[PDB]
């Protein structure tokens, strides 16, 4: 369905977000 | 300063994201 289209492109999303966030963290530790 | 401002951005489009994320999964089940 077009939800669950949207739900997946909106999980992959928050992965690609969160693992930017985890590179910056390590950035701010060195 | 500058990576905890970026990381401050980061945060809320994770926050807005996971907001969205819970809706459509209401939705998604009716």
């Amino acid at each position: 369905g077009q939800l669950k289209q949207r739900r997946a492109a909106l999980k992959q999303r928050i992965a690609a977000l969160k693992q930017r966030r985890a590179a910056l963290k390590w950035q701010i530790q060195g | 300063g500058q990576l905890e401002q970026e990381l401050a951005a980061l945060d809320q489009e994770i926050a807005a994201a996971e907001q969205e994320l819970a809706a459509l999964d209401w939705q998604i089940q009716g």
